[PDB]
């Protein structure tokens, strides 16, 4: 609520050379903002040094803080500390309080240092994953024609592992790979409950991919309809969304897609992997004829940021929601990112709502702004029951 | 003990034995051969200007850091004057010379035993494409000349 | 394109600065 | 005219193509595909009606004209060749063009007056292979199997550290750090430019005589065997 | 001639990163030099008489300068952005300079050797490109599509006819061949078999 | 006798300056190099060399006139490629970002199979058309053939006057490069060899 | 047991923007 009301009353300024943005920057031993020098007391219930005096701000490496975003998102976050002393408060035994921006950022409470080269990035944590979206019916159509191999395969190899890494329990998927011909790239042959071990076999099964053959848009993405339609087998029932790994083609399709959600019940995204000359036309037109989206994948680099905006368009019905779409979630058991053990995280979105006291806006307010998270600690649990 | 090696180059010299029957190419290799031993002294100057180019760099460029990945290297350097020429001798045929002429821009790291903190001066865009312009001159002059 | 050092392919042209000898920029 | 709109219309056909590894195919190749018959019909046609014309073996005197009966005779072969054996027939449509060059007599002038300068040439590239064999025998007796050594780690799955031969404890170029000259490396630039044989060698010469990388091989016989020498090769080589 | 030098010397200090008030400056004299030339070409033109003033060699590329520079200008005009580079031939012009030396008639004599054989230097240069055709589809054919044996595959390829097209013209230029036949012998498999 | 004259006095100061702290070092380097104008004291000792000598600068001073004209024309080429292709051979470290502004800060590089943090800083390449004189440059170096894929490369990546390169995005300007080739190196050096 | 709180096919979603228009 508080950083719903807050960001709601902000300016967008511009420039930041008088106006300087104070926070404690972790991980640290530029223009536009000032540093915090902490006392950084050792104290119980976590494993390292602790300061109640403010809350400490993680950005990702490859995120450049000082920009105009960063810096604007830092401002208007920088009056979330209040509750978070309110909330340590109100119950001493209180662990983490985070809050996880779309820019990239969290902000948490207590402050402490951030724990080689460091790639941790908030949006992919399972618990902003959970409260981003609903579950889904994940379908992965691979192309594996001739004109993918080389570096684009490898790209889209490692673009479907780091887009299976985003899914969890709740979510069911399967990979499918076509050249003139749709087949299952392992032996499920139906979506699958998205674990630990269907993961593992769908990454094994999609390294051994070779690419060879013509590609035939039409075949795949009946297959890939006629997967969604199964309903013999446990399913989420929610989202379903076909995500389509190509280069470049130069057929639309438009008979599969009219035929087979006619009513535009099923998102299609689209990629578009590796440095090529070939036409992204077509590949655009799937992804906005049926309410997906058209990623660009050219490097390595690309892939973790690409692989995980998808969850932007899956929280619009939720924010279209209203209130009704606020309901504190659990995560599974999973280690703290900062060596604090094994812990669940609650988890509930926050939503954009500036310019809605007269509803106005709703450009830019149909995308959430981040997620709240507090962990709370196994140990809690076990000591409520001696 | 010292090498001897090279008197297996001695059975190799029996291919010009048979050079005597191209009647047509016996005679245009001495016609060409007796004109370049009658201009010795377009060849002299050929070589001074060698010397004075391989002086030159190596008084200016000589000191450069030996650093790999670039080109000035154990390889091609100004550090000798046999070096130099080698380079030079690179240049003129044109393998990369403008690489070799970024290599030394008045931004290099110096060489530990030099006693100067900054070797390499921006001399060398004359330096490399004087030569290019010179050296070229000279070998259509001395071709002509044949 | 790729820095001082990096594994390059001489036909790729990539190099930030330099040409690829010896497979590397 | 009519003829010569034909052989542009193949030439901008020809010119259309496209290629895509492991057996891909675009939809317009297949299209283009498709008009090979009407070129080949065409031509048979107009090499058809010279042959009740100029009879054979005076038809088939003029060499543009046999150039013309081969395309169309491989060109017949391949349409109706269903065999797998049609790569060094499908070849001979890169002459399509010169077809061209016989429908408009003053190219073929321009092409004798150009060739006529050629023959007394050819006299001086008997000399230049004289000079590369010359050489590359040379070079066959002393950078033989020098470029195969190479540092490497310590004998755990063959990766070099370098891209340089290297010398046992030599003049040549040692191996630095805890590495090791071992035996077998292809070569510097893929195993292709050696002195492993007299093939080998007559390719690295003549490639050396364009004075196109030819550095590269000097740099690579100093780190083989020592500096001291190896100019003495490639200066008369490159003034030669 | 001073004012054709003048028009060189304002449109050759055009560099990266110049003051706007230059840019704004040389904007309106690139309309000054034009209108001045205009008038001088159409009083010339009244002058000498149309045939008379086509009859010189000279004017004809003048003329031919002219109106690709007002087709550039408009051009502009209506589309902010690229520039053809037309305007800067005008310094061709400063040729006229060696009229007044005593070598314009060898000068002259030689652009009136090269103009009475635009049939064979045309024929000549047709005949290079048609076997830089044919050769591009030789290699097309060849190693069409099959570069794609390593990380990426090069600039330098035979997959669509402009690149090989490129790719010929460069190995004619001499400049990296060897890397491409490596490169071409590699597609077609090792030293052994791709010989 | 000027030439003597200057290759005595100049180091005359050098010993004057020897005998002292290391005052002005750069003269000190500038006059020590001045000492290579020793051999060309033979050519006027040498009537052989002399008249060889001579004979060079006669060759010169019979094209001269040429020479001005291919100046003259790679002028204008090096005009026309400054407007076509100044302020665009920027980069940022990183390829995924195109603009100044957001190459800033730290990027994650994919090396040696170990990803790194590189610092995301706005370069130039090493070759490019910014004004009339690098343009010179440049194509000087294009003309001589080496190097010249690189900056074809770079010219065809170049997109606009302050944003990074994107791949293949003209292929058409490399008439450009083309054109050239056919007009200095092939043209341009053969009348020279034959005058 | 699966959650049954599903959110999709929402009548006022935009879905106007892609990623090649902008692009
Ligand atoms: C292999 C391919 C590569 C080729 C590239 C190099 C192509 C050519 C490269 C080098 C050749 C040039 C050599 C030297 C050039 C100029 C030095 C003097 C030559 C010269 O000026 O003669 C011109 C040259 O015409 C041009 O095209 C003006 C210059 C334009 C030439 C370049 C045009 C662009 C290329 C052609 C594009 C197609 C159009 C032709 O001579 P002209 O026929 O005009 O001669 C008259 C005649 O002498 C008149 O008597 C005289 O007037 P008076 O003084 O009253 O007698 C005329 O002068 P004015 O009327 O101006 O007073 C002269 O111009
Ligand atoms: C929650 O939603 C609200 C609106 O629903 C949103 O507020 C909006 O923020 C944007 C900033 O992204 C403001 O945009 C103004 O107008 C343009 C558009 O970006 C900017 O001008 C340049 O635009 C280019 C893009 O083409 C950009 O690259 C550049 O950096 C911009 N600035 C330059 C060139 O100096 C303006 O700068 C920008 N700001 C102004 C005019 O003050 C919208 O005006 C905002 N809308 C409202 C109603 O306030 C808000 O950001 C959302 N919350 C979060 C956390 O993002
Ligand atoms: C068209 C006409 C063509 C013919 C005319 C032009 C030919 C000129 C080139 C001739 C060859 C010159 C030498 C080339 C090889 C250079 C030597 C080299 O790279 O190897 C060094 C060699 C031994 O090396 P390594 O194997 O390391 O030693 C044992 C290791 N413990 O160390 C040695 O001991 C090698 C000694 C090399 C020769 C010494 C000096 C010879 C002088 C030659 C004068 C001109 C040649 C006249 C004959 C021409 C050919 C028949
Ligand atoms: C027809 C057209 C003609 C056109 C061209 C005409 C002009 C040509 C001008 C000269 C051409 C270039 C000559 C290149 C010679 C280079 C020699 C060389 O690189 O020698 C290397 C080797 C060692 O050199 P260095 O670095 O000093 O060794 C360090 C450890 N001692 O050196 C040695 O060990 C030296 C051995 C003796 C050298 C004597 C000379
Ligand atoms: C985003 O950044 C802004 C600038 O860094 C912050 O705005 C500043 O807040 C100050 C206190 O919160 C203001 O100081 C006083 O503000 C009251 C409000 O009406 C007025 O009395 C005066 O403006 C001022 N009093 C003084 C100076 O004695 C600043 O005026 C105000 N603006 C600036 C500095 O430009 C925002 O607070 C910040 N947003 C969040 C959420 O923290
Ligand atoms: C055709 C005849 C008249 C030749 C005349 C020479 C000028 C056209 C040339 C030579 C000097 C050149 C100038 C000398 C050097 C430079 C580089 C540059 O100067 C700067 O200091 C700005 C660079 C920066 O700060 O980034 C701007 C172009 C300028 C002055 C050049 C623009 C083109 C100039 C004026
Ligand atoms: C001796 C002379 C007469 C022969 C010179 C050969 C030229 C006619 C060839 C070689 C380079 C070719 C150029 C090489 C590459 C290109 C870009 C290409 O344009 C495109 O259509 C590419 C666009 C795309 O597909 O993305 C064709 C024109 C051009 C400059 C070609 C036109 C024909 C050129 C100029
Ligand atoms: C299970 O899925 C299949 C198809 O995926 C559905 O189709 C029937 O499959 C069974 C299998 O023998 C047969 O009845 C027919 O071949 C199919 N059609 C019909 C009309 O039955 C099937 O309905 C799904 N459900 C069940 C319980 O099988
Ligand atoms: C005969 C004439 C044309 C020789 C060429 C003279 C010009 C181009 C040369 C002569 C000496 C050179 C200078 C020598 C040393 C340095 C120091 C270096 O840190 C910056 C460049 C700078 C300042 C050079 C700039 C270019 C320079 C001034
Ligand atoms: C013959 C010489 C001396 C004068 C004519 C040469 C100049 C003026 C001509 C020759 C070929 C021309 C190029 C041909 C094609 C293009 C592609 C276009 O999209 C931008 C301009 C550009 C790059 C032209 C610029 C002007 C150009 C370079
Ligand atoms: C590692 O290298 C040393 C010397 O280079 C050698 O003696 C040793 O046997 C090597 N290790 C193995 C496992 O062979
Ligand atoms: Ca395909
Ligand atoms: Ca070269």
């Amino acid at each position: 609520l508080e950083a719903e009301k807050v960001q709601a009353a902000h300016q967008w300024r511009e420039d930041f050379a008088s106006n300087e943005v104070v926070y404690y920057n972790a991980k640290d031993d530029e223009p536009g903002s000032q540093r915090i020098k902490p006392v950084f007391i050792e104290d119980a219930n976590f494993g390292r040094q602790i300061s109640y005096q403010h809350a400490a701000v993680h950005i990702p490496t490859d995120i450049y803080e000082g920009s105009t975003i960063v810096l604007n998102e830092l401002n208007w976050t920088s009056a979330l500390d209040e509750v978070f002393k309110k909330n340590r408060e109100e119950d001493p035994s209180l662990l983490w309080q985070v809050f996880g921006s779309a820019t990239g950022l969290a902000r948490y409470y207590p402050a402490s240092p951030w724990v080689k080269i460091d790639l941790y990035d908030v949006r992919r944590r399972p618990w902003y994953i959970q409260g981003a979206a609903s579950p889904k019916d994940m379908l992965i159509l691979v192309d594996v024609s001739g004109s993918v191999s080389g570096l684009t395969l490898k790209l889209i190899r490692t673009s479907v592992s780091e887009m299976l890494e985003t899914l969890s329990d709740d979510d069911f998927v399967n990979v499918a790979s076509f050249n003139s011909n749709a087949q299952d790239v392992s032996c499920f042959q139906h979506l699958v409950q998205a674990n630990v071990r269907n993961k593992k076999v769908l990454k094994d099964a999609v390294n051994n991919i070779t690419a060879k053959g013509i590609t035939d848009y039409k075949k795949g993405f009946s297959f890939a309809f006629e997967q969604l339609l199964n309903y013999n087998v446990s399913r989420a029932n929610c989202n379903k969304i076909i995500m389509l790994f190509t280069d470049g083609g130069e057929e639309r399709a438009q008979e599969i897609f009219n035929k087979y959600n006619k009513d535009k019940k099923v998102r299609v995204f689209t990629f578009s992997v590796g440095q090529h000359n070939y036409d992204r036309g077509p590949i655009q037109w799937m992804a906005c004829e049926n309410k997906g989206y058209y990623y660009e994948i050219p490097s390595i680099g690309a892939i973790r940021i690409n692989t995980q905006e998808y969850l932007d368009v899956l929280g619009r019905p939720m924010v279209l929601a209203g209130d009704k779409a606020k309901q504190v979630q659990w995560t599974n058991v999973y280690l703290d990112a900062l060596e604090l053990g094994l812990v669940i995280t609650g988890t509930l979105p926050v939503f954009n709502i500036t310019g809605q006291f007269e509803n106005k806006t709703n450009l830019k307010n149909q995308l959430i702004l981040g997620v709240m998270g507090v962990d709370v600690s196994l140990e809690d649990i076990k000591r409520l029951t001696p | 003990f010292i090498n001897l090696s090279f008197l297996r180059l001695f059975r190799a010299a029996r291919l010009i034995k048979l050079l005597r029957q191209g009647y047509t190419i016996r005679i245009l290799l001495w016609t060409f051969v007796q004109s370049f031993k009658a201009l010795p002294y377009v060849c002299l100057l050929i070589a001074m200007l060698f010397f004075i180019y391989a002086i030159i760099g190596m008084q200016v460029f000589g000191n450069i850091a030996l650093d790999d990945d670039t080109s000035i290297n154990r390889h091609n350097n100004f550090r000798t004057f046999l070096q130099a020429l080698m380079l030079l001798f690179r240049s003129a045929t044109g393998e990369a010379w403008h690489e070799i002429m970024l290599s030394c821009l008045s931004n290099q790291a110096c060489d530990e035993q030099a006693n100067a903190t900054e070797c390499g001066s921006d001399f060398a865009y004359f330096y490399f494409v004087s030569f290019i312009f010179l050296c070229s001159f000279l070998m259509l002059n001395l071709f002509v000349a044949v | 394109c790729k820095g001082k050092g990096a594994k390059c392919s001489r036909l790729m042209y990539d190099c930030c600065t330099g040409s690829c000898r010896s497979g590397k920029c | 005219y009519m003829i010569l709109a034909t052989i542009i219309a193949n030439c901008i056909v020809l010119a259309l193509e496209q290629h895509l590894p492991d057996g891909d195919k675009t939809p317009m190749s297949e299209r283009l595909d498709d008009t090979e018959p009407y070129f080949i019909g065409i031509f048979c046609f107009e090499a058809g009606i010279k042959i009740i014309a100029l009879g054979f073996v005076s038809y088939l005197r003029n060499g543009w004209n046999v150039m013309d009966f081969v395309v169309v005779l491989t060109g017949i072969l391949a349409t109706a060749g269903t065999d797998f054996d049609l790569r060094t027939l499908r070849a001979v449509r890169v002459l399509r063009p010169l077809k061209l060059v016989s429908g408009i007599p003053s190219l073929q002038v321009v092409l004798k007056s150009i060739m006529k300068a050629m023959v007394p040439l050819l006299q001086i590239g008997l000399l230049l292979f004289f000079a590369i064999l010359m050489f590359a025998i040379i070079g066959l007796e002393f950078y033989m199997g020098k470029f195969h050594k190479a540092c490497f780690p310590n004998s755990t799955d063959a990766e070099p550290v370098g891209d340089f031969p290297c010398g046992k404890e030599a003049p040549a170029r040692l191996c630095e750090g805890d590495t090791e000259c071992r035996e077998y490396w292809p070569g510097p630039n893929f195993g292709i430019t050696n002195f492993d044989n007299i093939l080998f060698a007559i390719l690295t010469v003549f490639q050396c005589i364009t004075m196109e990388g030819w550095t590269d091989i000097l740099y690579n016989t100093n780190d083989a065997a020592g500096n001291t020498w190896n100019w003495l090769y490639f200066i008369p080589l490159i003034i030669i | 001639l001073c004012v054709v030098a003048l028009n060189t010397l304002c449109v050759a200090m055009v560099h990266y990163n110049q003051p706007r008030r230059l840019t704004t400056t040389l904007y309106f004299a690139e309309f000054v030099f034009l209108g001045l030339f205009l008038t001088e070409m159409s009083l010339k033109m009244y002058g000498l008489g149309p045939r008379s003033y086509f009859r010189s060699s000279f004017n004809c590329f003048d003329f031919g300068v002219i109106v690709g520079s007002v087709f550039e200008v408009v051009w502009a005009a209506i589309k902010p952005g690229s520039s053809f580079g037309i305007s800067v031939l005008r310094a061709l012009r400063l040729l006229r300079i060696f009229k007044v030396t005593k070598y314009w008639s060898s000068l002259r004599n030689l652009v009136v050797s090269l103009l009475n054989s635009m049939k064979s230097i045309i024929s000549l240069l047709f005949l290079l490109f048609l076997f830089i055709v044919v050769f591009a589809l030789l290699g097309m054919q060849l190693f069409g599509g099959q570069f794609n044996f390593q990380d990426e595959t090069p600039t330098t390829n035979f997959d669509t006819f402009p690149a090989a097209i490129l790719t010929v013209f460069q190995i004619l230029t001499g400049e990296d061949w060897n890397a491409v036949m490596y490169h071409g012998i590699e597609s077609q498999g090792g030293v052994s078999k791709g010989m | 006798n000027i030439l003597d004259f200057i290759v005595v006095s100049g180091a005359l100061v050098a010993f004057a300056f020897s005998g002292s702290k290391g005052k002005d070092i750069n003269t000190i380097k500038s006059l020590r190099v001045l000492r290579v104008l020793r051999p060309l004291k033979t050519i006027k000792r040498l009537p052989k060399l002399k008249a060889v000598f001579d004979c060079v600068v006669n060759s010169l001073k019979n094209v001269l006139n040429i020479l001005i004209v291919y100046m003259l024309f790679m002028f204008i080429f090096a005009v026309i490629a400054v407007q076509l292709f100044k302020g665009k051979f920027f980069y940022c470290t990183d390829e995924s970002k195109e603009l100044e502004r957001d190459c800033r800060g730290q990027y994650l590089d994919y090396e040696k199979e170990e990803v790194e943090a590189q610092p995301r800083q706005w370069k130039k390449y090493d070759f490019h058309y910014d004004n009339v004189l690098w343009a010179l440059l440049t194509l000087f170096t294009v003309s001589t053939g080496e190097g010249w894929p690189m900056v074809l490369k770079h010219s065809v990546d170049a997109t606009y006057e302050e944003q990074g390169p994107s791949p293949g995005y003209r292929m058409e300007l490399s008439i450009f490069y083309v054109v050239y080739f056919v007009v200095f190196p092939f043209f341009f050096v053969n009348i020279f060899v034959a005058l | 047991k699966g959650p049954d709180v599903c959110f999709d096919n929402n009548v006022l979603e935009d879905y106007t923007d892609c990623g090649g228009v902008s692009g």
